[PDB]
């Protein structure tokens, strides 16, 4: 359950991503694939090499889904319903993997948006990413 | 464990880290981001707000010790279970810290490194560091398994 | 109101000697600024010496000073220190303190800085 | 996030608890303290011995909070607001402990209400207990 | 892992009352129903789309037999579980890459099944002994992770 | 709503037999299946039962090692394998069902549904 301060922190911090959605999403995925190779079993038909167009395209899709979730932070189960069935029913993604991607997303935001990654905003982002993960599972 | 080019990247980045200060930041962030961990530190005083946590001098001082042990782990990467034998007994048999918290602290440290090093903290560099913090968490949980 | 970066320490030293510079900062949230040291010799370009990220968490030394100079911070005093050992005639210069909000480690050598001190003379010579 | 069918499963199964609320809550606690002794560290001044009246009292209070959550399963954050602040803010309960208490509750329901513990209801109760735990480990 | 009389003996007592064949199918079936992501490891098993389908699946029933047979063998080496499961640890960790939290979930599902069929007889003290065993088993399977 | 028992009949001392109980009218997966018997002039009298699906076993000590239970969840039928029968086993064997009857309580547990029972008579003549 996100607090009012969490929502304000996430909206302010994530809104700085803007046009970098694809770059940040692709980088978070590349970080995950390298740091936690087991996550690669969910993308068996992908070219997972650095800069692969498939990772770029998918990274944009993930970041764009988070922007949407931020815009609907008060009704995320509704806004992410189709994504929930994809990940929980079709893909059968083990919940531990959402913690890995969420961590790699924080890492990417910390590297790219140093001014935004204060301890309190760090905490709110983490809770936001965990809330998104709860819904998608 | 670590390839030659991983050990070389890890040592390079660590030479640029102020072990004292990085420890206070990472421990502080752990207590702010996962507030239940504050329960293990009742005796450290005021941890009632993020500002209080990040200004707390017992946190800063204890962070130095935590990061000193991480630094010690980096010099004994092939015998972490032995280097951490005393800390494992303390954290597992005396303090009963759930081992998932060891993983969280390692990941917060990775977040701090990315925060301060930016682009230099590349996906491959982070991956080497994830192996290290996973080894440390496993060595710390050894008296559990 | 005004942001101040006051450099003190320094003066004259013999080759091989040591000197400690300090830079007292005021007018910004010190915990969020990376503090750096530059120097400029007469007629020459200004050049990076050493810096740390906000709070002093990470450091970055010019290769010519690494192991030789040590940077430190005192977050309670909003002050950064530069301990200079094994000084040589090439170290004579005006040394500038500089501050940059949330500047990460690799960019410390070039990354735009927000505030600059006046600089303080350091003279190394055998005469 | 609970499905409409989950809500139906939990109401039907938990509504059969009835007058056993205190007993079932106490047994789940006694099971947790015995199987997972570290959980006792959160009750440092309690009499935790077998059959303790204090554990019975707390067991009813825990069981009564779950009945309330079932009745307000569509608005758990609002209905659990005070308990959330108690567990997350006051007590700083490590999240792993909610998984232990949840497991011991399932064991207690399975032992006492076999007809209610079908695989499908098993799945819903687990999710319900996880949703309650998520709320009780939150700060809002 | 270390037990005691009425703990090592209490576990052995209740297990002598368990049909090793069938209990595996029930415990594995319930794992696949309650934690559906685990179905990903058994797609080759056929229809796992329904609770009824899961529990009637002959591949689940058959694979459960093997899972609990190794568990039963673990009860004969309670003081050497890491050695008894060392090869299975290699299979689950090095080849299948089952996250170790799933090992804990299966032990707790088995405990729930034992409680379901035994009622009052599965007392808090008896459960405590069984919680020691399934934690020992889950740990030994995860040994190739440590 | 039918419990049809099969198997049983006449056997020689030392022989074996397999009894079956065909279930209908309920969700078989939710019923504890048990076997009772009553000898002529004797009271009705427990022999063996299993938890639903046969996960755990509990037989009267006079039949343990001697009788063994079944599961056929797809056919909604349970079977009772009787070995080493002695002409002291003669009785009508009744199939009985109780929804979610837990172990140990099978011997002293109210049952919902009862069949005809099937004659099993062991004698040497
Ligand atoms: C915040 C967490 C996550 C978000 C927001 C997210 C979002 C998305 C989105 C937007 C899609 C594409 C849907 C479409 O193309 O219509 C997708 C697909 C997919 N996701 Fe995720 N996801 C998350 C976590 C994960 C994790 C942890 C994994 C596995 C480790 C994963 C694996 C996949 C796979 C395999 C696909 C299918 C890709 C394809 O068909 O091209 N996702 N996800
Ligand atoms: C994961 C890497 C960790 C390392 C390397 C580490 C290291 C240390 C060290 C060096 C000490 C000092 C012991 C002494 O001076 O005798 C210590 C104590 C302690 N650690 Fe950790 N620690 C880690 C994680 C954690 C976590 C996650 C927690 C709880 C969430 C924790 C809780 C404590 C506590 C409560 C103490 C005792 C502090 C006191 O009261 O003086 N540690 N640890
Ligand atoms: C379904 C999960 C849980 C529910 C429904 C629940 C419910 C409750 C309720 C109703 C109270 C009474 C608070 C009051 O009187 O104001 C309480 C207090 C408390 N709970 Fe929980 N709780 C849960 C999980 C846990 C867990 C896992 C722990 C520790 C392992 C825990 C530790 C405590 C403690 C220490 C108190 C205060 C007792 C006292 O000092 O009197 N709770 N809880
Ligand atoms: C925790 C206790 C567990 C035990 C005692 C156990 C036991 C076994 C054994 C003995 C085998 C060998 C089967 C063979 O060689 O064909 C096996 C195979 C296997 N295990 Fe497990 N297992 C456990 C947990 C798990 C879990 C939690 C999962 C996944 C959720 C899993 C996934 C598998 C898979 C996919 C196979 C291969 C099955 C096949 O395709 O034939 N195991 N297990």
């Amino acid at each position: 359950v996100l607090s009012p301060a969490d929502k304000t922190n996430v909206k302010a911090a994530w809104g700085k991503v803007g046009a970098h959605a694809g770059e940040y999403g692709a980088e978070a995925l590349e970080r995950m694939f390298l740091s936690f190779p087991t996550t690669k079993t969910y993308f068996p038909h992908f070219d997972l090499s650095h800069g692969s167009a498939q990772v770029k395209g998918h990274g944009k899709k993930v970041a764009d889904a988070l922007t949407n979730a931020v815009a609907h932070v008060d009704d995320m189960p509704n806004a992410l319903s189709a994504l929930s069935d994809l990940h929980a029913h079709k893909l059968r993604v083990d919940p531990v993997n959402f913690k890995l991607l969420s961590h790699c997303l924080l890492v990417t935001l910390a590297a790219h948006l140093p001014a935004e990654f204060t301890p309190a905003v760090h905490a709110s982002l983490d809770k936001f990413l965990a809330s998104v993960s709860t819904v998608l599972t | 464990h670590l390839t030659p080019e991983e050990k070389s990247a890890v040592t390079a980045l660590w030479g640029k880290v102020n072990v004292d200060e990085v420890g206070g930041e990472a421990l502080g962030r752990l207590l702010v981001v996962y507030p239940w961990t504050q329960r293990f530190f009742e005796s450290f005083g005021d941890l009632s707000t993020p500002d209080a946590v990040m200004g707390n001098p017992k946190v800063k001082a204890h962070g130095k010790k935590v990061l000193g042990a991480f630094s010690d782990g980096l010099a004994h990467l092939d015998n972490l279970k032995g280097t951490f034998a005393t800390l494992s007994e303390l954290h597992c048999d005396k303090l009963h810290v759930d081992p998932e918290n060891f993983r969280l602290l390692g990941n917060v440290l990775v977040c701090v490194l990315a925060h301060h090093f930016g682009k230099e903290f590349t996906p491959p560099v982070q991956a080497a560091y994830q192996k290290v913090v996973a080894g440390v968490a496993n060595a710390l949980a050894h008296k559990y398994h | 109101a005004q942001v101040q970066l006051q450099e003190s320490g320094g003066g004259l030293v013999q080759p091989g000697g040591s000197l400690r510079l300090s830079c007292a900062a005021s007018g910004f949230i010190f915990s969020t600024y990376s503090m750096g040291w530059f120097r400029q010799a007469p007629g020459k370009e200004r050049e990076f010496v050493a810096a740390s990220t906000w709070g002093g968490v990470t450091t970055n030394y010019a290769d010519s000073v690494k192991g030789r100079f040590t940077i430190s911070t005192d977050n309670a005093k909003n002050t950064v220190y530069l301990q200079m050992n094994s000084l040589n005639s090439g170290d004579t210069a005006v040394y500038y303190c500089a501050a940059a909000r949330f500047l990460q480690n690799a960019r410390l050598t070039t990354g735009p800085y927000d505030y600059w001190g006046q600089g303080t003379q350091v003279t190394v010579s055998s005469g």
